[PDB]
RNA sequence: AAGGGCACCACCAGGAGUGGAGCCUGCGGCUUAAUUUGACUCAACACGGGAAACCUCACCCGGCCCGGACACGGACAGGAUUGACAGAUUGAUAGCUCUUUCUCGAUUCCGUGGGUGGUGGUGCAUGGCCGUUCUUAGUUGGUGGAGCGAUUUGUCUGGUUAAUU
């Protein structure tokens, strides 16, 4: 509060505007192919999204 | 047609979809023997297949739970009404899945009892209920404040190599207890038998087999037998 | 929470017409995305349901980062109370289909 | 039976004694479900918490004798958390720390 | 100590080097309101995917907000309370305060108990994950044998192999 300046920094790009879809940090964030997960939520959930480790 | 997705990123999406509906009805019906998920996703009305241990409690009273988990997936994940339907089938061999047995420990750690007493009954549980071999590993603050581990294997267990992708099955809980959490980890070794559905198909790749011959009798004088 | 009346209403009452309730756990959005018309943002959403579950109304369980609530019997009786309905009409969840 | 005991002792001897299971020491936290059935069980999955009725009723008759929960687990020999986890809904009930609940604050918990 | 075997994270035969110079970057120190913090032989030091202008962000200097559920009392449609134009005031177009009065309507406000959040502490309370011992060939029951026993044999003199092959 008040609705002026609460949210009113720009969290447009930057490392303040994208966050895991699982954890919601902000640290080590993986964007690639679209996924958003940071590395260590995308090393959980690798085998069951079809990742798997090959070579 | 109108909006499209390159197939990279629809593949992707794709598999995300299936963690975090499998997570999310792992933690939700985590207490009803949840065991997996398939989904069938089609260019029409999508079905997903919950293999329950108990179904008759996935389903409520008439189906009221089945509908409202229908209802908040339809709802989550931006599904057109109608389009998405959700079934529940009963796993055959419960003792033989590794997400069952682990809830099966965690709900009688949970009651209280010897650690060492749960995992002798879940271990000759799962080998009475037909694996080749099992492997119970518990590990936290157990009677102490220093934590240790405790396995309880049994049988027979790979570890290496292709054939442990497919051949056995593990899974990992989490124990909420009254100091700290314990680990609870099941490994189950599946049979081979019957090539179809209580274990996999295409054996051990070091396990050879030698057909046994016919008796070959009478090599003896020549005889013609004419038509 | 403040949250003038008419939202707790839409709220409460898109509760009542299926018994499930699907808010993302971020509260700075301006609005909840299928509430959308009445002006219900989505702090208000999470507010009001934590309080529903805090009677024991609906119980709740948490995704990733998605909040689910389920409307529970309790809930039934306090929701048929609270929008002066009449006793003889149901959420969707209860029965819709055979 | 005390009749046909004492109708035993009173002439010629059949009568047999034997121990107790727990008897001549305290043990001072019982448990509460048949280890039993709980190593027997094998299907059934689930634990049924306290009520929300019932952490309503320790709320209502703690704060309605100057007591906090600090106070009364001391009072009933327990550690706070597990007043506050019986309070919020949380831990599965315990039929003989209900009891000492039951006597600490006056009220009939089952 | 001896006897077998092995490895360019060992050596030999060498190649390219690094250590010297400018710069980049990470640590310590010093300085600072703060220069947030973890890790210190291999197994810390272009590592925390750690290329920080803001955000990140923890740290420093200031300033708003409640996003304090619920229960029990209190006060309350003769008003519980919520916003706010202008002046000052402030870094600020924070009605944040002060003057001024308008506005909202039972959602709030006050007290007690208690929620809730925490990149707050403790990795020497823990789970999981990872690294390492340890890239080598090693490890273990059952039944039998030996020994009072701890233990041992199986798992070996020899030849062979990348390998208890
Ligand atoms: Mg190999
Ligand atoms: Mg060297
Ligand atoms: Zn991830």
């Amino acid at each position: 509060g008040h609705q002026q300046l609460y949210w009113s920094h720009p969290r447009k790009f930057g490392q303040g505007s994208r966050s895991c879809r699982v954890c919601s940090n902000r640290h080590g964030l993986i964007r690639k192919y679209g996924l958003n997960m940071c590395r260590q939520c995308f090393r959980q959930y690798a085998k069951d999204i079809g990742f798997i480790k090959l070579d | 047609m109108a909006v499209q997705i390159s197939k990279k990123r629809k593949f992707v999406a794709d598999g995300i979809f299936k963690a975090e509906l499998n997570e999310f009805l792992t933690r939700e019906l985590a207490e009803d023997g949840y065991s997996g998920v398939e989904v069938r996703v089609t260019p029409t009305r999508t079905e997903i297949i919950i293999l329950a241990t108990r179904t008759q409690n996935v389903l409520g009273e008439k189906g009221r739970r089945i509908r409202e988990l229908t209802a908040v997936v339809q709802k989550r994940f931006g599904f057109p009404e109608g389009s998405v339907e959700l079934y529940a089938e009963k796993v055959a061999t419960r003792g033989l899945c590794a997400i069952a047995q682990a809830e099966s420990l965690r709900y009688k750690l949970l009651g209280g009892l010897a650690v060492r007493r749960a995992c002798y009954g879940v271990l000759r549980f799962i080998m009475e209920s037909g694996a080749k071999g099992c492997e119970v590993v518990v590990s936290g603050k157990l009677r102490g404040q220093r934590a240790k581990s405790m396995k309880f294997v049994d049988g027979l267990m790979i570890h290496s190599g292709d054939p442990v992708n497919y051949y056995v099955d593990t899974a990992v809980r989490h124990v909420l207890l009254r100091q700290g959490v314990l680990g609870i980890k099941v490994k189950i070794m599946l049979p081979w038998d019957p090539t179809g559905k209580i274990g996999p198909k295409k054996p051990l790749p070091d396990h050879v087999s030698i057909v046994e011959p016919k008796d070959e009798i009478l090599p003896t004088t020549p005889i013609s037998e004419q038509k | 929470m403040l949250m003038p009346k008419k939202n707790r209403i839409a709220i409460y009452e898109l509760l009542f017409k299926e018994g499930v309730m699907v808010a993302k756990k971020d509260v700075h959005m301006p609005k909840h995305p299928e509430l959308a018309d009445k002006n219900v943002p989505n702090l208000h959403v999470m507010k009001a349901m934590q309080s529903l579950k805090s009677r024991g109304y609906v119980k709740e369980q948490f995704a990733w980062r998605h909040f689910y609530w389920y409307l529970t019997n309790e809930g039934i009786q306090y929701l048929r109370d609270y929008l002066h309905l009449p006793p003889e009409i149901v959420p969707a969840t209860l029965r819709r289909s055979r | 039976s005390k009749q046909a005991i004492l109708a035993a002792q009173r002439r010629g001897e059949d009568v047999e004694t034997s121990k107790k299971w727990a008897a001549g020491q305290n043990k001072q936290h019982s448990i509460t479900k048949n280890t039993a059935k709980l190593d027997r069980e094998t299907e059934e999955l689930h634990h049924d918490r306290v009520t929300l009725e019932v952490g309503k009723v320790i709320q209502q008759g703690r704060q309605s004798k100057g007591l906090t929960q600090k106070d009364l687990a001391t009072k009933i020999n327990e550690k706070p958390q597990v007043i506050a986890d019986y309070e919020s809904g949380r831990a599965i009930p315990n039929n003989q720390v209900l009891g000492k609940i039951e006597r600490a604050i006056g009220l009939k918990l089952r």
